[PDB]
């Protein structure tokens, strides 16, 4: 076989048991154990697990602090070589060199790998997960003597690798395409005057373009950190998932817009041009793949202040209404549609945060943190195994890119948004439904008429892209 | 059978996951994973009738409240809890009831008022406030520990009996 | 949605780990930083069909036997990459096309023999040469290169089909 340091002088060696480490019912898959059990898995010399180290550290806050993270693999790095075996005592007994063919064997298929993903995780760890660092000064002054103190001809190919990622992190990403990208699109607004901008006035095409650019951008910036723990819940909220909580509210204040738009169109042909411009939008959001934007849409019309407008959409068109109809859809049955289409289209794409939220919240809540057998408390890895597999999953959406042209004044035009202006939530929630109410009364009142409030030609130039350039 | 669209609606952090677990979930297995279906239905048997309880719970998407209407307009009955340690959340509930109102279009609409206790902390909301409260609105109050699973079919047994009968 | 194990083997140097980056993120990795072992996940469709790649970006250190076995055991295709202008890096080949041969055992394991750094000018392998080896070992032969993306796709997708029609 092949025999182990002793026990005694490294911990790493105690064999399994049912009282360190629990396995799940095709490397081994486990389901608890000890923060030590844990990190031998985590650098195990026989198999590999990228999938492991991803888990790990996106999740061992909980159970394990960094100062102990480091100095649990530092002693797990700092292997005990064997003990010459009789053979060679015998050999230098006599003079002549021993073959130490145990020795060689020991280091070949235990310390070699173990030591290996010892800096593998040393360099994940730092180049994926650096603020463990930047908030802890002496945690990183440790990683670089660590690091430093590592000697050897194999090791400094890593060494110096890992050195050279420490120093780009604290100093201070570009994207080739398969084609080039759509010429930009344009209306009744023209290039420079953003003073014309409006939901109108731009082509419906390159405002579900240029959102689409800013919500991707939203969604590509949320950080695993952010998630973990549910901080996003806790009070401290704005300082541990500030970037999860910037997409929220741009989706927020993007579905308010939305309604704005349609209710303050005192006019019912001209709300019905703009619900029917909306649904436009929704249309090539669709085409993007972009489902936060199909969202914000399905959540405007199906808000209080819309929603009852049955004036409005008795004059929509059924192409529409069913584009419209197939977008609610896949909210209904618990996103049921909406996952199947997620999985099955191909990205680019910009998924729905809500629904990553929701699961990884009930699997925290759901799972206990530790599993006691025997007495011993075993820290529960299938639960950090499910919050990794939602942050995992998020992540394999973050990585492609839209092959869209940025509009500068466009994308400004956006970010800038601000339906709500000064007022509080409920005073202006409550503005869009008294309006809602005065444009189309409740039955019995009768239905009045308003004067126009546009000046251009309301017909919409279609969602049909142009091929000059 | 009859189906009963149950929602759970309230400030984030009073437990309204925790509370829909606890009555869905099985609470003898070690493992569970919400990302698997029909983990919001749950067959039961209320006064002798058979019915089946779809669950709509949307913790953790509370900052997404332009989508707040949308989500409400489906459910049936509505479960408003907020923390018994949580004076804001239980100032949050008047208007989680008139907004529980106005997207239902209705003046009668079946609710529960549910003082839920989260953790080990000072109660800062004393039962006879809630009490008040959920007589004023003329609705029932029930206060839960989906920590130690107390009142939790309470809660929502008492809330398919109000769709019942009205 | 099938899910694909794909293992990206060869020589120190060639560029493994820019082809994986190209194909995940469409960045091209400027910088040289040894890979030990990194795994990325890609949703894409191919052939009309939906895919999740798994794809395994290994070390090309030779001098790293144990771990080698180790991940060509759950591969399922294997993408063998030699830089066209490292005549040392193609000699390599044939050690990595017998030990997967060997560890899966088996003669027919979907691969595509990958020259990369086609963008550079001066080669020292020739296409013929390479498509000599592929056609020995009955497996296609792409020319790449990471950092203008050309035939990217075409070496990963295509290992994708040898899978699906093995
Ligand atoms: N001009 C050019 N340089 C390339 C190309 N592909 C990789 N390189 C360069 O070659 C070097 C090594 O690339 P890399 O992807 O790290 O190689 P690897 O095979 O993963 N190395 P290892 O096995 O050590 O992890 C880098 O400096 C990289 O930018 C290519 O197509 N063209
Ligand atoms: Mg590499």
């Amino acid at each position: 076989q092949m025999r182990l340091p002793s026990a005694d002088v490294y911990r790493f060696a105690e064999p399994d048991s049912e009282e360190n480490i629990i396995f799940e019912e095709g490397i081994p898959i486990i389901k608890a154990g000890t923060v030590i059990k844990l990190i031998e898995r985590l650098t195990y010399h026989m198999y590999a697990d990228p999938n492991f180290v991803r888990t790990f550290l996106t999740t061992y806050r909980s159970f394990c602090k960094p100062q102990e993270l480091l100095s649990l693999i530092i002693e797990r790095f700092e292997i005990p070589e064997p003990e010459p075996t009789e053979a060679d005592r015998i050999a230098i007994e006599n003079g002549d060199q021993p073959l130490s063919a145990e020795l060689k064997r020991f280091r070949k298929e235990y310390i070699q790998p173990v030591q290996l993903r010892v800096l593998n995780v040393c360099r994940h760890w730092v180049e994926h997960h650096f603020y463990d660092f930047e908030r802890d000064a002496y945690l990183l002054q440790r990683m670089e003597e660590f690091i430093g103190t590592v000697r050897g001809k194999a090791m400094k190919k890593w060494v110096e690798s890992i050195t050279k990622i420490i120093q780009r992190k604290k100093i201070a990403h570009n994207i080739t395409f398969q084609s080039s990208p759509p010429t930009v699109e344009w209306h009744i607004s023209r290039p420079g005057h953003i003073e014309t901008f409006d939901l109108l006035t731009l082509h419906p095409i390159e405002i579900a373009r240029q959102l689409t650019l800013l919500e991707s951008d939203l969604y590509r910036a949320v950080q695993p950190s952010e998630l973990v723990g549910s901080v996003w819940t806790k009070e401290d909220k704005e300082i541990n998932s500030p970037n999860l909580l910037k997409m929220i509210r741009h989706t927020t204040n993007l579905t308010l817009w939305f309604e704005k738009c349609i209710v303050e169109t005192e006019n019912l042909e001209e709300r019905v041009a703009v619900v029917s411009r909306i649904i436009e939008i929704l249309q090539v959001f669709q085409e993007l793949n972009n489902f936060n934007g199909v969202l914000e849409v399905v959540s405007a019309m199906n808000s209080s202040p819309v929603y009852r407008l049955d004036h409005t959409f008795e004059q929509i068109p059924s192409r529409q209404k069913k584009i419209l109809e197939e977008a609610h859809e896949l909210s209904e049955d618990h996103y049921k549609k909406y996952l199947a289409k997620l999985r099955s289209i191909n990205p680019p794409c910009v998924p729905f945060f809500g629904i990553y939220l929701t699961n990884i919240l009930k699997t925290e809540e759901g799972n206990p943190e530790v599993l006691k057998r025997h007495g011993k408390e075993l820290i529960n890895f299938s639960k950090r195994r499910k919050v990794a597999e939602i942050t995992g999953e998020i992540q394999q959406y973050q990585n492609q890119p839209y092959c869209l042209r940025v509009e500068s004044d466009i994308k400004r035009f956006f970010e800038n948004l601000n339906p709500m202006g000064n007022s509080m939530e409920k005073e202006f929630t409550d503005y869009l439904f008294n309006k809602s109410l005065e444009i189309e009364p409740r039955n019995p009142k009768p239905l009045p008429r308003f004067p126009k409030k546009y000046s251009y030609p309301l017909k919409s130039p279609g969602v049909r892209p142009s091929n000059p350039r | 059978m009859t189906e009963y669209k149950l929602v759970v609606v309230g400030a984030g952090g009073v437990g309204k996951s925790a509370l829909t677990i606890q009555l869905i979930q099985n609470h003898f297995v070690d493992e569970y994973d919400p990302t698997i279906e029909d983990s919001y239905r749950k067959q039961v048997v209320i006064d002798g009738e058979t019915c089946l309880l779809d669950i709509l719970d949307t913790a953790g998407q509370e900052e997404y409240s332009a989508m707040r209407d949308q989500y409400m307009r489906t459910g049936e009955g509505f479960l408003c809890v907020f923390a018994i340690n949580n004076t804001k959340s239980f100032e949050d509930i008047h208007q989680y009831r008139e907004q529980i109102k106005r997207v239902k279009d209705s003046d009668d609409v079946p609710m529960v008022l549910v003082g839920n206790k989260c953790d080990l902390a000072a109660r800062t909301v004393e039962s006879r406030q809630a009490q008040d409260l959920a007589r004023s609105y003329g609705i029932p109050y029930i206060e839960t520990s989906a920590k130690t699973r107390q009142g939790v079919e309470d809660a929502f047994y008492t809330l398919v009996r109000e769709i019942r009968q009205h």
